[PDB]
């Protein structure tokens, strides 16, 4: 239907007849395409504007596995453990440069992702309904102790189990990179070809599988890990061995599986499932504690870990990922909300995938036309299925399959609200119904941003911001959203030039000055300074730097906020922005105040920027405060500033930046891309009209260059050094300058 | 003797001024605690002492703390203190329980009492309104600050930059002895 | 070689092995019962044999060599005629320093088979003086003393030095008493 | 020959003399020389590895390959030296190398007369005319220079066993039986002979079924016949320890039947077989479970010589275990009761024992109380103080300590250091002799370091291998070698591990072959990395030793080891004569050789092409077979010609008419 990606000048490599291939990402960034085209290097790229496809070479043989750890920037790097743990945060994360985490992995295959940092995350939200839960009885969360939780500080590693071996898996690296590498064979003795799952209720690690259906014992080593510092001690406690149900069944014994795999919690989830050409046999198991039936066999420690069945299912498959990797209750009599849990996918390598819902394994969608996992909770893959050369494409991500409006809308706030408080990527837009109702969806938030908030919203205003705004790109109401950005830009830059105040000790701070000083005169800022105060203001000779950088950009800003009033009857009913908050038209007086001081202070204050300074701010000012009258709080917009607005000085400019981001409505519509060649068609000004220095790419308009050959700027620089508004997509588009 | 601690936040509001604050005010921590400009051996007596590192809870997608500094032989701390993470309000409180969560710790198992001290530094004027929603602690920043003076009789202290924040007017529930009225113009004093 | 030749130098090589392996001896097991030249190399290679004779058995430094001559007391004079000349100038502590490491290496498992029993019979009471001679060696060799510190991370290795370390504390005194005046702080 | 023989001794009738004429033809062949190899090869063995039992499996492995090599000297050549002249020198050149045979004493402590009646036992069909007098010269050497010699012993008792009795009639002589039980288990020499391994075990187990025959009604003759049955069965238990796979395959060869093999073939194993615990063994003998374990506490009447359910004994242990420790009815008294249960002729009980050891290291294993329980209580330490129906305490005890010791030893070997109950003469020789602490990268020093330098393949690395194999991957496996392979850079090194990499590759020559090819090969010849190494001279036999193993894999060679019969279980399309994976797998061979000869680039990989080719000079050889069903590499043929009579022969595919036509091409 869309989403048309391809490869420039690889193949299949039809001499080689093979090779398996994987990818998984938790956090955003999904793809990690260990694939050898036409071993090979490994890839990368965001769910945004895929065919910018980043790669590096690997720096190992056959690329067998590769997992991350947390949302930052870390990969595995299988194949003898060499590239192991290292974060980029160089120019951008989309350049490897791997440092010295190199594993003493010695002819080996590491497979496995531990050292977890916190507790997990619950769904508690039939039981909420966020009604009034405030976000806290819906998103629960349990109180234990991860592994090695030494000195409270969930110190990071890879203390694991590799899958040629069987002995352990060392270097954890809390700020030292410290090997500390150990010896335990499994109880010395063992062979295992399968996966690893991640923990149990305590801090332990079990996993072994050897063979198959006709060898089919599941060994498990329950193990502690931190013991002693400067080594590791790790145990190998013998745990209750496994099964597959198959090989007592008549019908076949040919099974021999290949996946074994289960989810996060080993509580009472196991989920080996057959691997035969020839067959394909899904099994749930328990893992509770239970007691062997040891009575009344005569005249006449109970607790035994009995591992038994729960369910089966029989059909065909060849390859799977992942069932629902965040992860609900117990209790769960919600059947009418159908939102995307507690199912499972399989894969047909000649073929499509299925999804069915699991511990039933009744009926459902068919999705009809080297395995594929889920991105979140929420219904969304990636095609990395390669029956030859062949790209990732996309299918119907609907995770609420019946049609209930009402419901859908409260499955997706939900989901979107579970997302802010992950502080995750929000990507479920793909399941978005009809742009219309996106209104609403926004309308909700409001409410979620103010009623259940209840005061949390003070610290999350920024975030939802931007939430809101890429909510509503996906919507007709375009302009809403670069107005949502402006908005952005325009607040943090305020809220990082208040704290400037290196004032003199006075009887009160200049925070709060600064906030009562918007109840002021009512023009003649000139007046409004010595209302207020005028002297404890400088704080350095080499103010130098909003002038070419900010000065000019506020001014632009706030004198197409002017130009705008006459433009009512625009194509749009808001037109290009609202000028109805007052409280951000506030802080641009603050702003324009503490300036004129500057100006004052410094003579490298903000020019007209076209001529005729007969300064020239203060009609200006004056008429910001006459709307201001007519838009502080319960009142509406005004005539005679109409009037004193429509006609124009020689001082008016245009050419404004308006940073924002290009689109990408690919729902079911359009979508003109291939796996590569991109067809072409920034705050610190810097962008000329072809760039001629590092120009950092960046999520939504910064493109900022990565020097920036500052002097005392550093402050913007150590501040967008993360991820922005917004701007969390960082790429390393080239200097293409054309 | 030998006791500090440093809780390092103002990464965004004193990118550049840390700099200056370290040159300023972190000189008299070794050459006063110690004998000098400090590689020595490093034991458990408990003349080693820790440092705590906070970031801001906005601009961090899951990761909250990174704190580590057990013992570092009193010249390890020196080594790692260009290697801080830089990043509105902060939300301080939720790294100020680090630091009583391992001064709990130490009380506990590293008693041999040295009475060890504990000094805060910010330059934004943080605030954790939101006390909700956390892991193995739901106080504010006031509770933490009169838990740790007044519960216990750990030393306190904030070394706040030129400025004026409102932790200055908080100092007034430090009911232990914390001599935070002079400023440390002259070699910075063991208690501020 | 290189890859546009064929087998041809392969074979030529093959076929004049024999005439080197006729001026080939034996293994080079041991020989220096010396207590005052042959057996004595100049840097990891003793041999002149100009053809190319058999693997690594007649390539690889004859280590064995370097640890029976360190087994012995007044062994000055093997490592002196091998390559003691003015040290003081000459001798910028070569590899071979590493190899004594190894031999304090192997004192940890003087110390870690069982403690010699726990210090059964004379075991430690003559390694004692061996290490006492073996530090004596140490006259202009202390230069990448950081191998000794690689000893430390070959301590790491297994862990075996636990018993070792009185012990190795003693040699360590020996040698820190010899070297503590004229000798700087911070080596 | 010695990884054959150090592998399987019985199972062998005439494979190993096809992969001798293989090796043999596909090489060069001295007859001599050949003759001279093979004997330094069953002498190489039998007394570095060997210290017990497995020197008599040497023994009669080497009393077996004599007539193997005499039946090839037979059948295989005839017309020119017909292995007259060649095998006078042949024992000349071993009469010249001394400390042969002086080593050969020092083993045998009676090598002389020994060897001079094993050379007159194989002169029954060998040539003796005017041989034996250099023998006798040689061996007069060591005039100066004695019980009881094992090749002798064995050579006496092949036929003794062979014609044993061929008629188990009813009431036949059960002294006869005690006799052969008693002494040395030389019937497991006479079966590694494989005159009637098959045939004796076949017999063996028709007797045993036989004296089951329900119940009796004498008191003394039932005792008897169940005394004879147990000893019987205990037996057939210690030839499946011995080998297994020959015992369990004759089982179950042919024919159509179905007794009680399951307490015979599904009692143990090298490998888990205890998740079916549950499944199989767990019947439902509601009748008699306990009641059989009460009477046999009283009568310590064992008239009753039903053992049938004595397998089925699991059930009455369940409620054992349960009262012992699950329910906690009694301490020791049901240890007591358990001990007059497994009185004498407990041959069944070594079985339920072992099977819950199984079952325990199937269960959490932490508590280890039932195990050591088990471990103590199994135990043949306690001589039968009373009168226990055994009549042989002593032989038949030790027997099946060393059974019950023989299996599940890995399995005691998972918990700590267990009571030792066997105490015995020598234990298994063969372990799993890994270092625990310690990466699986170490064939590199332990194995290949040494086999660099020593011309053999050392039994003991034998062993190894074989369990560094099917305890990882054949792929990783063959990687592995490879990669440490590529440094010689000493010709004569390279061809010395290349022919013993060839070796070590049998008992799983087929599969490993196939996927070493299709996994290195085309990227050996794809990437620059490969094309470097390949690089080397030593490159120059990899082709050799691919065009060796190609030719066995295309022969008609089974080579089904049981060792490895559960592994080679797998599935692949291998991205495509008959639909064959071994014949697409030659098809893809042949796919890439023709790709590396494509022009536009000349690599190394060309060179490695060419010395391909040149190679495969050989006899009846399957190199580009160029069958007439779709075989295009006739046509790739042509471009040789840009690199003769080796095209000649080379492009003699098969004769056909399009293939005389591709001939006549090349010959311009």
């Amino acid at each position: 239907l869309a989403y048309v990606c391809e490869w420039e000048k690889w193949a299949k490599s039809t001499y080689c007849p093979s090779l398996p291939l994987a990818c998984a990402w938790s956090c955003r960034n999904l793809i990690a395409f260990t694939t050898d085209l036409r071993t090979h290097m490994i890839h990368i790229l965001d769910t945004e504007h895929p065919w910018e496809v980043h790669s590096v070479s690997s720096g190992h043989s056959e690329a067998i596995t590769c997992l991350e750890w947390d949302q930052s920037g870390s990969r595995l790097l299988s194949a003898d453990a060499d590239g192991q743990i290292k974060c980029w945060s160089m120019a951008d994360h989309l350049a490897n440069s791997w440092e010295s985490s190199v594993g003493s992995q010695v002819e080996g295959d590491p497979i496995v992702a531990l050292s977890w940092l916190h507790n997990g995350v619950k769904l508690a939200l039939h039981v909420e309904k966020s009604g009034a839960s405030s976000f806290g009885e819906k998103f629960s969360r349990v109180k234990f102790s991860p592994s090695l939780t030494l000195f409270g500080k969930p110190m990071e590693g890879w203390i694991a189990v590799t899958v040629s071996g069987l002995v352990t898996v060392s270097l954890l690296k809390p700020s030292g990179q410290v090997l500390t590498s150990t010896e335990s064979l499994c109880r010395l003795r063992g062979r295992v070809a399968l996966a690893d799952i991640a923990f149990t209720g305590g801090g332990n690690i079990v996993v072994a599988a050897a063979d198959g259906s006709s060898a089919s014992p599941v060994k498990f080593y329950k193990v502690c890990v931190s013991v002693v510092s400067e080594k590791c001690r790790i145990d190998t406690e013998i745990l209750p061995s496994l099964f597959m149900r198959c090989t007592t069944d008549p019908n076949r014994k040919d099974r021999f599986p290949a996946i074994t795999h289960l989810k996060f919690l080993a509580r009472d989830m196991s989920e080996q499932v057959l691997l035969c050409a020839t067959s394909s046999l899904v099994e749930c198991w328990s893992l509770r504690k239970e007691g062997l039936p040891v009575n009344n066999i005569f005249q006449q420690q109970p607790m035994i870990l009995k591992w038994r069945i729960l369910s089966a299912t029989n059909d065909l498959d060849r390859v799977s990922a992942v069932a629902l990797p965040t992860n609900t209750d117990l209790k769960v009599a919600s059947d009418t909300q159908f939102y995307p849990g507690l199912g499972l996918a399989l894969a047909f390598q000649d073929g499509s995938v299925h999804m069915v819902h699991r511990l039933s394994l009744q009926t459902m969608a068919v999705f009809y036309s080297k395995a594929m996992q889920l991105s979140w909770t929420s219904l969304a893959l990636v095609g990395i299925d390669n029956h030859g050369k062949l790209s990732m494409l996309r299918i119907s991500p609907s995770l609420g399959h019946p049609l209930e409006p009402k419901l859908a809308l409260q499955h997706l706030l939900f989901l979107l609200e579970y997302c802010m408080v992950t502080g995750y990527d929000w990507w479920d837009i793909l399941l978005h119904v009809q742009p219309g109702m996106v209104q609403s969806l926004v309308e909700r938030l409001h409410e979620e941003y103010t009623r259940q908030k209840p005061a949390l919203q003070q610290v999350l205003s920024t975030r939802i911001l931007a939430m809101k705004a890429s909510l509503c790109k996906l919507s007709r109401v375009c302009d809403y959203h670069t107005k949502l950005f402006l908005m952005a830009i325009t607040s943090t830059l305020k809220s990082l030039l208040r704290p400037h105040f290196l004032n003199t000790p006075d009887k009160s701070p200049g925070d709060r000055l600064a906030e009562i000083c918007a109840k002021i005169t009512d023009v003649d800022i000139d007046k409004v300074m010595i209302n207020l105060k005028t002297e404890e203001f400088v704080l350095d000779m080499n103010t130098l730097q909003a002038l070419q950088q900010l000065l000019q950009w506020v001014g632009d800003f706030v004198l197409y906020l002017l130009v705008s009033l006459p433009n009512q009857g625009s194509p749009l009913r808001p037109g290009h922005s609202f000028l109805r908050d007052g409280t951000s038209l506030g802080m641009l007086r603050e702003l324009m105040v503490v300036i004129r001081i500057w100006g004052l202070l410094k003579p490298s204050c903000l020019p007209v920027y076209t001529a005729t300074s007969d300064d020239s701010m203060s009609l200006l000012f004056r008429l910001l405060t006459k709307l201001w009258i007519c838009c502080r709080d319960e009142g509406a917009a005004s005539p005679a500033s109409d009037g004193l607005v429509s006609r124009l000085q020689p001082k008016q400019p245009l050419r404004l930046r308006f940073g924002r981001a290009p689109t990408l409505p690919s729902s079911t519509s359009t979508l003109q891309l291939d796996g590569l060649t991109r067809a072409p068609g920034l705050h610190l000004g810097a962008y000329p009209t072809e760039e001629c220095k590092a120009c950092t790419r960046c999520g939504c308009v910064t493109m900022l260059k990565s020097p920036n050959k500052t002097t005392a700027v550093t402050q913007w620089e150590q501040r967008w050094i993360k991820n922005c508004l917004c701007g969390g997509l960082w790429r390393r588009v080239p200097l293409s300058c054309s | 003797v030998a006791d500090v601690v440093f809780v390092i936040e103002g990464t965004a509001n004193l990118g550049p001024y840390f700099e200056e604050l370290r040159k300023h005010y972190l000189l008299p921590a070794i050459e006063y605690f110690n004998g000098g400009p400090p590689d020595f051996g490093g034991d458990y007596g408990g003349t080693q002492y820790s440092l705590v590192v906070f970031n801001t809870v906005d601009c961090a997608p899951e990761s909250y703390v990174q704190c580590h500094a057990p013992t570092s032989s009193a010249y390890e701390f020196v080594t790692w203190l260009d290697g801080i993470k830089f990043m509105s309000c902060s939300l301080i409180a939720e790294g100020l329980s680090t630091a009583l969560q391992l001064f709990d710790d130490f009380k506990k198992m590293r008693e041999q009492q040295t009475h060890r001290v504990c000094l805060l530094i910010c330059n934004s004027p943080p605030y954790l309104l939101p006390a909700v929603e956390s892991t193995t602690y739901s106080g504010c920043t006031t509770e933490s600050l009169v838990q740790k003076i007044g519960e216990r009789g750990i030393h306190f202290s904030i070394v706040s930059p030129r400025k004026l924040p409102a932790l200055r007017l908080l100092f007034e529930k430090a009911a232990p002895p914390a001599l935070l009225e002079p400023l440390q113009q002259p070699a910075d004093v063991s208690q501020d | 070689p290189h890859w546009l030749l064929g087998n041809l130098v392969s074979d030529f090589v093959d076929t004049f092995r024999p005439t080197a392996r006729i001026n080939s001896i034996c293994g080079r097991c041991s020989l220096l019962p010396v207590v005052n030249w042959k057996l004595d190399p100049a840097t990891l290679r003793f041999p002149l044999k100009g053809l190319l004779p058999y693997d690594k058995d007649l390539f690889e430094p004859q280590t064995a060599l370097l640890r029976y001559v360190l087994e012995q007391p007044y062994s000055r004079d093997m490592v002196c005629n091998m390559l003691g000349l003015n040290k003081q100038h000459k001798q910028r502590c070569p590899v071979l320093e590493d190899q004594l490491v190894d031999l304090v290496v192997y004192a940890m498992e003087r110390s870690e088979t069982e403690e010699k029993f726990d210090d059964g019979g004379t075991s430690q009471l003559l390694w004692q003086h061996l290490s006492s001679q073996l530090i004596f060696f140490v006259l202009f060799q202390f230069a990448s003393f950081p191998h000794m510190v690689l000893s430390l991370h070959q301590k790491l290795a297994g862990r075996g030095l636990i018993k070792g370390r009185d012990h190795l504390m003693w040699v360590l005194l020996q040698f820190i008493s010899g070297s503590i005046q004229k000798n700087a702080l911070a080596d | 020959i010695l990884l054959e023989g150090t592998m399987n001794l019985t199972g062998e009738m005439q494979p190993l003399v096809e992969q001798l004429m293989m090796v043999k033809r596909m090489q060069h062949i001295p007859t001599p020389l050949f003759v001279l190899e093979i004997w330094k090869a069953c002498f190489v063995g039998l007394i570095e590895s060997p210290e017990g039992t497995q020197e008599l499996k040497w023994t009669a492995f080497t009393y077996l390959k004599i007539p193997q090599v005499l039946v090839k000297l037979k059948k295989y050549f005839h017309g020119e030296k017909d292995f007259t002249e060649d095998v006078n020198c042949a024992f000349e050149f071993l009469l010249k190398l001394t400390p042969l045979l002086d080593k050969a004493d020092q083993r045998c402590n009676c090598d002389c007369t020994n060897f001079l009646l094993q050379e007159c036992n194989k002169q029954g069909l060998l040539s003796e005319v005017n041989f034996a007098s250099l023998v006798g010269k040689r061996t007069a050497d060591r005039d100066p220079q004695i019980l009881r010699a094992e090749p002798t012993v064995t050579n006496i008792l092949k036929t003794m066993d062979a014609d044993h009795s061929k008629s188990p009639e009813g009431l036949l002589g059960v002294l006869g039986h005690m006799l052969s039980g008693k002494s040395l288990d030389l019937l497991l020499a006479a079966a590694a002979a494989t005159g009637k391994l098959k045939s004796f075990a076949r017999k063996f187990i028709n007797l045993n079924e036989f004296t089951t025959h329900g119940s009796g009604e004498s008191t003394k003759t039932a005792s008897v016949r169940a005394l004879l049955f147990d000893i019987s069965f205990l037996m057939l238990c210690h030839v499946a320890q011995t080998y297994g796979s020959e015992v369990i395959l004759s089982e179950s060869s042919s024919g159509e039947e179905v007794p009680f093999f399951e307490t015979w073939m599904q009692t143990c194993m090298p490998e888990e077989g205890k998740i079916l615990n549950p499944d199989h063994p767990c019947f439902r003998p509601d009748s008699t479970k306990v009641e059989s374990l009460v009477a046999l506490l009283n009568n310590s009447k064992l008239v009753q010589m039903k053992w049938h359910e004595a397998c089925l004994s699991i059930s009455a242990a369940i409620l054992e275990i349960l009262n012992a420790w699950e329910n906690g009815v009694l301490a020791f008294e049901s240890i007591q009761k358990i001990t007059d249960n497994i009185k004498g002729k407990v041959c069944s009980l070594a079985v339920c024992a072992v099977a819950w050891l199984v079952a325990h290291v199937r269960m959490l294993g932490l508590d280890e109380r039932e195990k050591s329980l088990q471990m103590i209580r199994q135990l043949a330490g306690p001589l039968y103080s009373e009168n226990t129906l055994q009549f042989y305490n002593e032989r038949v005890v030790i027997m099946n300590s060393i059974l019950e010791h023989m299996c599940a030893d890995v399995l005691q070997q998972t918990a700590t250091q267990i009571k030792f109950p066997s105490t015995g003469v020598d234990t298994m020789p063969y372990w799993n002799l890994l270092p625990p602490k310690r990466p699986i990268k170490e064939v590199l020093t332990d194995i290949f370091a040494k086999v660099l330098e020593k011309g053999w393949v050392d039994s003991r690395s034998i062993h190894i291998l074989d369990t560094l194999l099917h305890m990882g991957g054949v792929y990783w496996f063959c990687n592995n070698l490879i990669k440490e392979l590529l440094k010689e850079t000493r010709k004569e090194h390279t061809l010395r591990a290349v022919q013993l990499l060839y070796s070590i590759f049998c008992l799983d020559m087929q599969q490993v072959t196939l996927v070493l090819l299709g996994h290195i090969l085309p990227g050996l010849l794809t990437d620059s990395s490969k094309w470097h190494s390949l690089m080397d001279p030593p490159g120059t036999a990899l082709a050799k030793l691919a065009v060796w193993c190609a030719l066995s894999s295309y022969s008609s060679h089974k080579g089904q080891a049981s060792s490895r019969q559960k592994k080679r279980h797998r599935e692949d399309i291998e991205d495509y004569n008959m639909r064959d994976p071994l014949n697409r797998v030659l098809a893809n061979l042949f796919l890439l050789i023709s790709s590396i000869l494509g022009s536009r680039t000349a690599g190394p990989h060309t060179q490695f092409v060419q010395w391909f080719m040149e190679e495969c000079v050989g006899c009846l050889e399957q190199d580009s077979r160029g069958s007439i069903l779709q075989f295009m590499p006739f046509t790739t043929v042509s471009e040789l010609v840009k690199v003769s009579p080796k095209v000649v022969l080379a492009i003699t595919d098969l004769s056909l008419p399009l293939g005389r036509q591709v001939a006549a091409k090349a010959i311009a």
